[PDB]
RNA sequence: GCUG
């Protein structure tokens, strides 16, 4: 709301209970995605794709 | 330009066009005015169903 | 089918047959133009 | 590269003007009274004259005659 | 001083525009290339000592291109272009080599051919008149500055570096304040870097494994005594307290002398190379070798005596302690502190590696041979070969690839074609400069507009996209100095006072009134009174006994005055005010247009100066007479010149918002206008000319000074301003039919069709075999009608889709390979070119000529920056109608104007509308131009409201319209862009055989990328169904089939890995997916699949 | 030089002095043509150097013949009976003077045209008139008597020829003597103190119609042919009419 | 292609034309951040009937006339449109049989030709029978007498005057019973995008998508056959200042400019006294760039009173089409001190912004305020300051692209 | 490199 820039609180009240619901506060980064997700080709769609393959190979 | 990125999340794609596109007052709201060029390369399958049999042979 | 071409600085027309160096008599030009069609053209003036 | 010979606007032949126009020029006849005596009133025609740029004559001395 | 104007002509006369480009190339063939001989010459081999080569003068020819085994005849700029040649001149030397035993001398040895850029000293174009250019069928307006290589025109964009030889204060990533010299000589190119790293000050260079401590390198240099390195730094507490650290280092080590820390330097020195170096080189030698050519090398050691090097190093240590304690690190964005390169001295580096690396190889080539062969003696000059350095210049002229490896240098985008869109297009990329940092997105570094640029850069012209500060424009009187000799200046400042700096204890440089002189980066002394050296200085030069561009600047917070002579340095010229009043006097001004004097007399009577951005900060400059104070030092020339070639051409530019002039620039470049006189006789890939273009009747003074109006690139068209249709709502614009039948807009693309028949060292050539007959019609086939019996096409002929250009067989015996046109339209053949390229074979070029009239969807732009796309094309019955008669050829949406604020604009309208009915051009010129108020009295004696409104009445309903519209004629240009060629449809065409997916390009048939952020849209539309058919079916849908038991693909039903049929079982995959499943298992990642049956 | 396709754009703006009314619309296709329907002119010209010159031969005219193209060199080739029906310089292309090309020595243009029957909408060269414009007639109106110097400013704020300002008693009066010529530039409003005493007005139903020709049939005929082809366009919609009952 | 929310691909049914060229509705194109001034857009054809019914349900334009953020709409009248109904419903459009006939006219196409208009009983009858703009706008919304959309709206309009819900002097509350417009002229606020104050919306929520998008379609040939007759135009005239302005702008320069030099003379001789937070060379910096907003704001006050109700400018700022206020006020009357990162220009070269001004120089003009209008010109000084501002925003936006993406 |  400083910028302007109105938005839905429904919006960002998804947005903080995703990065909240996993016990800490996961924020929305490379290392964050790897505490939130399980499967391996949503990780290496993301970014590190060498190291996310072969460590779910390992 | 990596596979993941450039050829599985993103891919290039058939029946499709880009023109340059300009203003049309007269059309409604849900309708696009198409190139009949673009028209006549772009094809839609249509299977032969007992209603359509007539309007296909002509 | 005799083919003549004229050169760019000359400007003299030169007969030069199939695998023949591409040099003008009369100059030392290396630069040769094919002459336009004898065929008639059709353009519509709009 | 050539005088165009209509006026784009109001359809007024002006390539008959082109020679005359010159050939006032190159008496003390100034810009505004030159055109005034070839007869071009409306400003559309006018600036056809005025603005027009004569490259066929320079394009010419590199053509092959 | 009314002609005060007078002076920007005479400047350009001689200097400034594309000029900056060509003197720099000229020194460089001049001057430089004897230099860099001198410093590498002398080759002596190890094989033999006797054996010498040393090389006695460099000569670079005349242009001239041998097309037989000796002819050597004269070559053309023209001839190159169209049999796609290099416009070169050979390169002659002089040596006097050892032979077998003598001192043979050779004069004229050919050691390669040089690229020669057009306009050059050596160049044929130089010196001709207007009519002696058409037989060399060049465009006398040409602005040159630019290397015909292999047929394309290539232009080396001038690159902005921080300076050379000048230390820079800045902060590393740590927030830890370093400094930095690079040091730039004729031998050796080397960075000396100090830094801070624990509190401690350490030296750092890339000879050196690890960082030494700066005391240990003080003692090497000979400076023993911590007094005498203390008294050097500083005696103020903060200083000598600070290096307080720094001493106990030494101290803790036991280095005590020079011979104890040349030692621990030698520990240090890399030794790379063990392999073809003898043995030599003790590691205190090797450390007295480095401190003496390797670090800091622009100071010079006189006999092994650093007395110079150590007192430079100490200032370098102090500028960084008072910048660490109020953190005041130098801006590495101010102009002063940055030089911009020109060709030359691109040239001179690249020719300065390949002159080592051709000396090399001949070095290694005599030791090789000279001491086994034979008796026989070697000759030199019989194995040196011209392609080393030939090859190494058009390879870099041609590619833009800057590897340098031995200057650590690795830049690419040197070089860039020259643009023939217009003749803008042409002149704007002369004035060009790429930034040094490109990577950077910080929006406040150097993409900001600095002040320190006003007068030398233009503000508004930058490209709007990747690189909106980081490519900048120059404006029009600017100057970019060139090196010069430095022979009187240092004279100059001796006998001016200035005390040696050998001959006292560092104490001096810390009192406040002893200020420091600094030469190009050296110090030559130390002046109690600044004031009469730069006071002195500047009179000297102002009478002419030191050059006009060496420049005296003084700063007082870091004691020093600065002269620079180093060249790549920004100079604009500035009238002299002393006493309140301009020296120019009217009378002088005057006499230059007469011609009694030129700008150099001007110059040398002390009535203008030049000044660079360092002397423009002690510099109180007044824009205009009215201005001028007491303070005042000097007074600008012309205040117009500020903005660029691309900026001047737009009318009234102070009247709009600054956003709308970056774009005009752009646009401008982009329109489609008159290229050259010679326009016809080329034959480019692609040229778009205008068929009727018409000069712009509101001008500027630079549109006078470019001569755009001797070859202009739009067409004035009346416009009313008014809404119209609704078909002209977001930038789109109304046309009447009657104007685009009438000739408004019609253009000429020309394209280049280039077929080269090649002789093989089989002996087997490929052949042009004439058009096949159909016997029955006694006529070609439809794919070979236009083919003329020698099998190349025919000028004056239509081409349609398909049809064959030329018949060409290539031998596998012969399989046809043919030219065919692949035009979405028809094209005609204008001319076709048949010629011999640097190695003979038959090179054939066509041009072919398609006209367009303007369509919806061209886009045409208003000179202000406002383009807009065609939205209707409307009958001329339809359009509003004025009394006269007139009706508009464009209608414009008012709606444009007030957020864009483009009153511009509408200035020009009225202007244009009073000029033409007056007969006379009005200028627009930035920062004057003419005012609205006299245009609006010439519109009321020709009949029309001062205003320029019109009452109109409408054309479809025959009654008034309510409001008056505003009508006059604005200059409107068609930019390239054309919807015939950006129009691109696929089905289904080609796939490309690695992925199975559609093709990238409209040429290849193309396929539109969905790529992720549709693809994201579309899972938030929730539609599972249309990513499926878009991303798989419609993309590369594949099946495979997968056993059950291992989870491998298998082929045709079977398993080569369990060799049991029984569990194959087929699956539907993008065929991308097996590709990676394929990939990761041959990288041993085994993507094992588990198959179950839909239920 | 010229390029053929800018050539043949050049060509068909040039008018030509044949009357439309004697010819017929020649039918989709059918290029070949017919006597009735078409008109053909040639135009061939080479361009020679001058054998008697002067030395400096500054000027194109003096070195060089037939260095400029004019309209005047198309030559009409008659088809069938027109040469009959029409006599010699009936048909011509009208200006005479219109600047087609410009050659230089060993150049030469050599090409047939054909001439059709065309309406402006199709394309703008089958437009015959320069400007067809209409004007409403102004009616300056003085509200209030104006006399004195106020007279001379009022004069001058109007057209040359409009106001004429009278002397009746040796005192300067303003009236209006030719409201036709105004070209109502509206500048009285600029004057605070007349723009009260004036009132600036058009009469709706009088309209002043100027047509300026191309030359192509007198003035006075295409007026009246404009007035037929409206009346045509009625006349076809009531036979539709009849048809439908 | 530069897909940056849900809205940037949609649906759209396709009927082919001769030119070549992908042309829509006007209305849409802010989903799409698409102006016309050379763009070019991609078009998928779904090659399988359940990828056509999930594009035609979910991904419709008719569907998706809201954004998920707010819920505001996105498609609505833009530009031409607006400007076109705020002339056509002001109070002072008044209509004859004729006229009225024919601008109703244009909405009987595309499926309206099977419907018979109802003409509205003309608001004046005696003197001479004419209509209202505000009637025949209301046709828009209820074509014919066997329409069921009865529309309601009852809203403040821009301009308000704060007082008299519906009797405001400057005709700015809206109020439309059964279809009717009774009071105030449409405005961004009514008829554009961002509102849920919009008739559009109001359709939308009470009658339906297709109610809605018929509407959209009226007022787009209506709005612009009335605007095409009428003439609306720009010209000099419109942006040229007025003697009150001029006189007004004399004495608000001096006055700013003199008490801007008692502050810099009481931070050199005297004291400058401190806010609690900021310090000094902070409060003079602070306190000095109020003062020269003051000039800026009164000179715009001044050059708004002047203008006349018909400046072509003015029209567009008091309805939402194109324009603001200050952009009025920086043309015509003063433009503003060019602030870089919220501060005035910093010092290039040492102690000076440029070569051209004395050092260490705090006065207002040797750091960015630029006292002359874009019409009477910019200085070369005040124009390399307003150039470097600018390129702020340039450099801004390009590199916040790839941040955001 | 430029357009989007
Ligand atoms: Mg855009
Ligand atoms: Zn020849
Ligand atoms: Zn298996």
């Amino acid at each position: 709301v400083n910028h302007g820039m109105s938005i839905d609180r429904r919006h960002v009240m998804l947005l903080s209970d995703l990065m909240t619901y996993k016990g800490e506060v996961l924020g929305i980064t490379r290392f964050g995605l790897a505490k939130m997700k399980e499967s391996v080709l949503m990780l290496a769609s993301f970014e590190k794709t060498a190291d996310h393959l072969f460590d779910a190979a390992y | 330009q990596g596979r993941f990125r450039g050829n599985l999340s993103g891919k290039r794609v058939d029946f499709s066009g880009r023109t340059v596109i300009s203003p049309d007052p007269n059309l409604r709201i849900d309708e696009v005015a198409v190139p009949v060029h673009v028209a006549k390369i772009l094809t839609f399958p249509e299977k032969v169903n007992k209603a359509n049999i007539n309007f296909l042979r002509k | 089918q005799p083919m003549i071409y004229i050169c760019g600085e000359c400007h003299t027309e030169n007969e030069i047959k199939s695998r023949d160096p591409i040099r003008c008599r009369e100059c030392g030009y290396r630069i040769m133009y094919k002459k336009r069609t004898k065929r008639l053209v059709v353009f519509d003036a709009r | 590269m050539i005088i165009p010979v209509r006026c784009f606007t109001c359809g007024k032949i002006v390539g008959n003007k082109w020679e005359a126009y010159l050939g006032l020029l190159q008496a003390e006849y100034t810009e505004g009274d030159a055109l005034d005596a070839l007869g071009l009133k409306r400003y559309c025609c006018r600036r056809m004259l005025l603005a027009h740029v004569d490259l066929i004559e320079k394009l010419l001395n590199y053509a092959p005659l | 001083v009314e002609e005060k104007w007078r002076l920007l002509p005479a400047f350009l006369k001689v200097k400034g525009l594309v000029k900056q480009h060509i003197d720099s190339f000229n020194y460089f063939i001049n001057v430089e290339i004897k230099k860099i001989m001198k410093a590498n010459e002398k080759v002596t081999s190890d094989a033999d000592p006797m054996w010498y080569l040393k090389y006695l003068n460099i000569y670079v020819g005349l242009p001239d291109v041998e097309e037989s085994f000796n002819v050597t005849r004269p070559v053309s700029p023209h001839e190159c272009r169209l049999r796609d040649m290099t416009y070169s001149a050979p390169i002659t030397v002089d040596i006097e080599y050892t032979r077998g035993s003598q001192r043979i001398i050779r004069n004229a040895l050919p050691i390669g051919r040089m690229p020669i850029m057009l306009r050059s000293s050596n160049c044929v174009l130089t010196g001709k008149t207007p009519a002696e250019f058409a037989k060399l069928n060049e465009c006398p307006l040409d602005p040159g500055g630019y290397f015909i290589v292999k047929g394309v025109e290539k232009v080396i964009l001038i690159q902005e570096q921080l300076s050379k030889n000048r230390i820079i204060v800045e902060a590393d990533r740590k927030g830890a304040v370093g400094a930095s010299v690079t040091s730039s000589t004729h031998e050796k190119k080397s960075r000396t870097n100090m830094a801070v790293k624990q509190g401690r000050f350490y030296l750092r260079h890339n000879t050196l494994s690890e960082d030494i401590p700066i005391v240990i390198i003080f003692k090497a240099m000979g400076v023993e005594s911590d007094q005498e390195i203390v008294q050097m730094i500083g005696t103020e507490e903060h200083v000598m307290a600070a290096f307080g650290p720094s001493l106990e280092e030494c101290q803790k080590a036991q280095i005590f002398t020079q011979m104890q820390a040349l030692k621990y330097i030698g520990n240090k020195v890399r030794r790379q190379r063990m392999w073809g170096g003898g043995p030599k080189k003790t590691k205190i030698e090797e450390a007295r070798e480095l401190l003496a050519s390797t670090i800091l090398t622009h100071v010079p050691v006189k006999e092994f005596n650093f007395r110079a090097k150590c007192i430079y190093t100490a200032v370098m240590v102090r500028r960084v302690i008072l910048a660490q304690g109020d953190n005041k690190v130098d801006d590495r964005d101010y102009y002063g502190n940055k030089r911009l390169e020109l060709a030359g001295q691109l040239l001179s580096l690249l020719f300065e590696d390949l002159f080592k690396k051709f000396n090399s190889e001949m070095k290694k080539i005599a030791d090789q041979v000279i001491p086994k062969q034979r008796a026989a003696q070697f000759d030199v000059v019989k194995h040196m070969r011209q392609d080393q350095i030939t090859n190494g210049m058009v390879n870099a002229i041609s590619t833009g690839n800057w590897s340098l490896k031995r200057f650590k240098m690795d830049r690419q985008g040197v070089t860039q074609v020259l643009s023939r869109l217009s003749y803008i297009s042409a002149l704007g990329m002369m004035t060009r400069i790429s930034s040094q940092f490109e990577k950077t997105r910080k929006v406040s570094g150097p993409r900001s507009l600095q002040p320190s640029q006003w007068g030398m850069l233009c503000p508004s012209d930058t490209p709007e996209g990747e690189a909106c500060g980081l490519v900048k424009n120059l404006a029009l009187m600017t100057h970019i100095t060139t090196d010069m000799e430095d022979g009187p200046i240092v004279k100059l400042a001796s006998n001016l006072g200035v005390e040696d700096v050998n001959l006292l204890c560092g104490e001096e440089l810390s009192y406040p009134n002893v200020f420091l002189v600094f030469l190009n980066g050296n110090i030559l002394g130390v002046i109690r009174d600044h004031k009469k050296l730069v006071n002195t200085f500047r009179l000297m030069r102002r009478a002419g006994y030191i050059n006009e561009f060496v420049s005296i600047s003084t700063n007082l917070t870091d004691r020093c005055v600065y002269i620079s002579s180093d060249g790549g340095r920004l100079c604009r010229p500035y009238i002299i005010v002393k006493k309140q009043k301009p020296a120019v006097t009217n009378k002088h001004m005057e006499e230059l247009a007469q011609g009694y004097r030129n700008f150099e007399d001007f110059l040398h009577e002390s009535l203008v100066e030049y000044l660079d951005v360092n002397e423009e900060n002690d510099c109180n400059i007044a824009l205009y007479e009215h201005t001028i104070n007491k303070d005042t030092t000097h007074l600008e020339i012309e205040p117009f010149t500020l903005l660029g070639v691309c900026a001047g051409l737009i009318p009234y530019p102070h009247h709009n918002q600054s956003p709308r002039n970056t774009y005009q620039c752009a646009m401008g470049k982009q329109a489609m206008g008159t290229i050259g006189y010679n326009q016809r006789n080329r034959i480019d890939t692609l040229m778009y000319l205008l068929a009727y273009p018409q000069k712009p009747m509101v001008k500027t003074k630079t549109i006078e000074l470019i001569e755009f109006e001797k070859l202009p690139a739009g067409q004035n068209a009346t416009v009313a301003v008014m809404s119209y249709s609704g078909y002209d709502i977001e930038d789109a614009l109304v046309l009447n039919k009657a104007s685009l039948d009438r000739g408004f807009g019609r253009c000429l693309v020309y394209k280049n069709a280039k077929c080269t028949l090649k002789r093989y060292t089989n002996q087997t050539f490929d052949k042009v075999m004439g058009p096949m007959l159909d016997a029955a019609t006694r006529k070609p086939i439809w794919r070979h009608e236009i083919l003329d019996a020698d099998g190349i096409c025919s000028p004056g002929e239509k081409v349609e889709n398909k049809q064959v250009l030329v018949n060409k067989s290539m031998p596998t015996q012969y399989k046809d390979v043919p030219i065919t046109y692949k035009g979405a339209t028809d094209s005609y053949i204008e001319k076709v070119m048949i010629s011999s390229n640097a190695e003979d074979a038959f090179l054939i070029k066509m041009l072919l000529r398609q006209t367009r009239r303007p369509e919806i969807g061209d886009k045409f732009s208003s000179r202000h920056g406002q383009k807009g796309v065609c939205g209707l094309i409307v009958p001329q019955e339809d359009m509003p109608f004025c009394d006269s008669g007139i009706c508009p050829d464009i209608i414009m949406n008012p709606h444009g104007f007030p957020s864009r604020m483009t009153v511009g604009k509408l200035i020009e309208l009225l202007a244009g509308k009073a000029g033409v009915l007056d007969g006379r051009f009005h200028y627009g010129t930035a920062f004057g131009g003419s005012k609205v108020k006299d245009v609006c009295e010439d519109l009321v004696r020709h009949g029309y409201n001062y205003l320029g409104k019109d009452y109109v009445t409408s054309g479809i309903t025959g009654e008034p319209l309510e409001a008056y519209i505003y009508f006059g004629p604005v200059y409107y240009q068609k930019l390239k862009h054309m919807v015939l060629d950006k129009m691109h449809a696929r089905a289904r065409g080609p796939r490309a055989v690695l992925t199975r997916q559609p093709t990238e390009g409209r040429s290849r048939d193309g396929g539109l990328r969905l790529g992720e952020m549709e693809r994201d849209c579309l899972i938030g539309y929730g539609a599972s169904m249309l990513l499926l058919e878009r991303l798989m079916i419609s993309s590369d849908a594949f099946e495979v089939d997968v056993c059950g038991q291992c989870g491998l693909l298998g082929y045709s039903g079977w398993c080569h890995y369990c060799k049991s049929s029984c569990h194959v079982s087929s699956l539907r995959i993008p065929y991308a997916c097996k590709l990676l499943f394929q990939e990761l298992q041959s990288m041993n990642i085994i993507p094992r699949l588990k198959l179950s049956k839909y239920n | 030089i010229v390029q053929d396709e800018i050539l043949a754009h050049r060509l068909g703006l040039i008018p030509i002095h044949a009357d439309p009314r004697l010819f017929e619309y020649r039918n989709q296709g059918d290029e070949e043509g017919t006597e009735i329907d078409t008109l053909q002119f040639r135009l061939q010209v080479r361009c020679t150097r001058n054998p008697h010159a002067a030395k400096d031969s500054s000027d194109p005219n003096e070195l060089y013949v037939n260095h400029k193209v004019y309209t005047r060199h198309m030559t009409w080739i008659p088809l069938g009976n027109q040469a009959d029906l029409f006599p010699e310089g009936t048909i011509r292309p009208v200006h005479d003077d219109i600047l087609i090309a410009q050659l230089r020595p060993g150049q030469e243009i050599d090409l047939l045209m054909h001439c059709v029957k065309g309406i402006g909408k199709d394309h703008a060269k089958f437009s015959p008139v320069a400007t067809a414009s209409y004007r409403l007639l102004p009616d300056i109106t003085l509200l209030e008597p104006v006399e004195g110097e106020a007279a001379e400013e009022l004069s001058r704020c109007f057209s040359p020829g409009v106001i004429e300002v009278q002397e009746v008693q040796g005192k300067k009066v303003a009236r209006v003597a030719n409201p036709r010529l105004d070209t109502f530039s509206r500048e009285i409003f600029r004057n605070e103190k007349l723009k009260k005493v004036v009132r600036l007005a058009r009469v709706r139903d009088h309209y002043i119609f100027s047509v300026e020709s191309t030359g192509v049939l007198p003035p006075d005929v295409l007026v009246s042919e404009a007035i037929k082809v409206l009346m045509g366009k009625c006349r076809r919609f009531l036979d539709e009419l009849d048809a439908v009952q | 292609q530069p897909s940056l929310h849900k809205l940037s691909i949609m649906a759209h049914l396709a009927r082919v034309k001769p030119h070549r060229t992908f042309r829509f509705n006007e209305c849409v194109c802010t989903p799409y951040n698409a102006d016309f001034d050379g763009d070019e857009m991609n078009l998928h054809l779904p090659q399988t009937e359940e990828a056509k019914a999930e594009a035609l349900v979910l991904m419709g334009t008719k569907a998706n006339l809201v954004t998920p953020r707010n819920g505001e709409p996105l498609i609505a009248a833009i530009q031409d449109f607006l400007t076109g109904a705020y002339l056509l419903t002001l109070k002072d459009t008044f209509f004859d049989r004729a006229k009225a006939c024919q601008i109703i006219a244009s909405i009987l196409v595309g499926k309206d030709e099977k419907i018979k208009v109802r003409l509205p009983p003309p608001t004046i009858l005696k003197p001479v029978t004419l209509w209202t703009g505000k009637q025949i706008f209301s046709v828009i919304l209820r074509p014919s007498d066997d329409n069921p959309v009865r529309a309601n709206l009852r809203t403040k309009g821009k301009q308000y005057c704060g007082k008299g819900e519906d009797l405001c002097a400057n005709d700015s509350y809206v109020t439309i019973q059964n279809s009717e417009l009774m009071s105030g002229s449409m405005d961004k606020g009514t008829l554009g995008s961002g509102s849920k104050n919009n008739i559009f919306y109001i359709l939308l929520r009470d009658w339906g998508q297709n109610e809605a998008a018929d509407a959209m379609s009226r007022l787009a040939r209506l709005a612009p056959v009335y605007l095409s007759n009428r003439g609306f135009s720009i010209g000099i005239g419109d942006v040229t200042p007025g003697q009150g302005l001029l006189k007004a702008k004399y004495e608000l320069l001096n006055a700013g400019y003199k008490k801007c030099d008692e502050y810099i003379e009481a931070l050199n001789t005297g004291k400058l006294q401190q806010q609690p937070g900021c310090t000094a060379e902070e409060t003079l910096e602070a306190l000095i760039l109020k003062e020269l907003s003051v000039i800026r704001d009164h000179a715009g006050s001044a050059c708004l009173r002047e203008l006349d109700k018909s400046n072509s400018p003015l029209t567009m700022a008091l309805c939402g089409s194109k324009g603001s206020f200050i952009n009025i006020s920086q043309m015509i009357a003063c433009v503003g001190q060019q602030a870089i990162s919220g501060s005035r220009v910093p010092d290039g070269f040492e102690n000076r912004s440029l070569p051209h001004f004395e050092k260490h120089s705090k006065l207002p003009a040797a750091k960015g305020f630029v006292a002359n209008s874009f019409y009477s010109g910019l200085t070369p000084t005040e124009f390399f300051f307003h150039t470097m501002a600018g390129r702020e925003g340039l450099v801004d936006t390009a590199v916040k692209t790839a941040e955001t993406g």
